[PDB]
């Protein structure tokens, strides 16, 4: 369960994903979802009406090499945002900056 | 020679009218010089001016039937100040009413209502009142029903045009194609999916095949003989929205704040 959850970083998973991976009946599925939550391994809430688990928190694990690069790619993008935004806004209402 | 042209119309060759016109255009300098160009009007000059108008006039009618717009319009430019002169010279004619009618239909076919109404405002005094509406009723009413929203009425005028064609069909064709487009656009937002029978009936097509021709040109999927308007039109709209014009007219929420603050502090 921890393996399936970590790879799909999207914020929602149907019960059907869990059923197939662990090969269990659906009765047992929602209990297994209660256990993870009790461990604190995972945090989130359970929708029984739509049969969803909304995962809202993942617990950090061993950061592999591939992931070092992934982090870096996003940080450049977010460098640029700060950079673009400060430069234009200095120019706007340049006259007053006492 | 002014009678060489004259007879060229009665003969009924408007291709003959066309090939003869360019030698006369040098001659039409000479006609201009005969009149002192309205510095003083006398009855000798009333006669001289009658010939000039007649020449320009037979040339104008020719261009509409040979479908050459450019020449028609130019002549028309001249023709107006020629007709408007003083209070009444010998401007009043059967052709006067007829020529106005055509001009207005043209302006509607260009899908330029701006100028249509402008031209209408010019007419709306003396001339429209004295001649009543009897050939004018054809463009006034056409333009009027398209504004009103009653398309059925706007269509029937186009169809009944048949008893009067002599040069009017050259506009009738252009105007129709634009009317079906108009209908299609209103009905885009109204409803996404229409039965096959209703798409045809609305647009007043004679045939189903013509309907599917207009879909393909319009970039709309036909799926189970039902048109779908929603997809492409929305995408296109999105793409159109992004240009180097509408970027300074958006106004960013952060930008609004700056401007409010600094105006106090100036």
């Amino acid at each position: 369960l921890i393996e399936t959850v970590f790879v799909k970083n999207i914020r929602m998973l149907s019960f059907e994903d869990i059923s197939k991976a662990t090969h269990l009946p659906k009765d047992n599925v929602e209990h297994l979802v209660m256990r993870a939550i009790s461990l604190g391994l995972l945090k989130g809430s359970i929708d029984q009406v739509n049969e969803l688990v909304t995962i809202s928190w993942v617990q950090p694990r061993i950061i592999s090499g591939d992931q070092i690069t992934k982090m870096k790619d996003r940080l450049v993008e977010w460098n640029d945002q700060v950079e673009k935004l400060g430069k234009k806004m200095e120019a706007r209402g340049q006259s007053i900056w006492v | 020679l002014t009678k060489s042209l004259s007879i060229a119309f009665e003969n009924g060759d408007y291709a003959a009218c066309e090939k003869l016109l360019p030698p006369i255009k040098i001659e039409l300098i000479k006609n201009n010089l005969l009149i002192p160009d309205l510095s003083i009007q006398n009855d000798i000059y009333l006669n001289d001016l009658m010939i000039t108008k007649r020449i320009l006039e037979v040339g104008a009618l020719a261009s509409i039937q040979t479908f050459n717009f450019d020449s028609f319009e130019n002549y028309f430019n001249q023709l107006k100040p020629y007709y408007f002169s003083n209070n009444h010279k010998l401007s009043e004619s059967d052709k006067k009413s007829k020529l106005i009618s055509l001009y207005l239909l043209n302006l509607l076919s260009q899908n330029n209502t701006t100028k249509f109404h402008s031209e209408l405002q010019y007419l709306d005094k003396h001339i429209k009142n004295l001649e009543d509406d009897s050939l004018l009723s054809y463009p006034i009413k056409l333009d009027r029903w398209l504004m009103e929203g009653s398309y059925q009425k706007a269509w029937d005028l186009l169809q009944s045009g048949s008893q009067n064609i002599s040069e009017f069909d050259s506009f009738t064709d252009i105007l129709k194609s634009a009317i079906r487009d108009e209908i299609a656009k209103n009905t885009e937002l109204s409803y996404d999916f229409l039965p096959l029978s209703n798409i045809k009936a609305l647009l007043f097509f004679n045939n189903e095949k013509e309907t599917e021709k207009f879909a393909l040109e319009r970039n709309w999927p036909i799926v189970n003989s039902k048109v779908y308007f929603n997809n492409q039109s929305k995408e296109k709209a999105d793409y159109e929205d992004e240009m180097m014009h509408e970027e300074d007219q958006k106004t960013n929420i952060i930008e609004k704040a700056m401007d409010y603050a600094i105006s106090i502090e100036n």
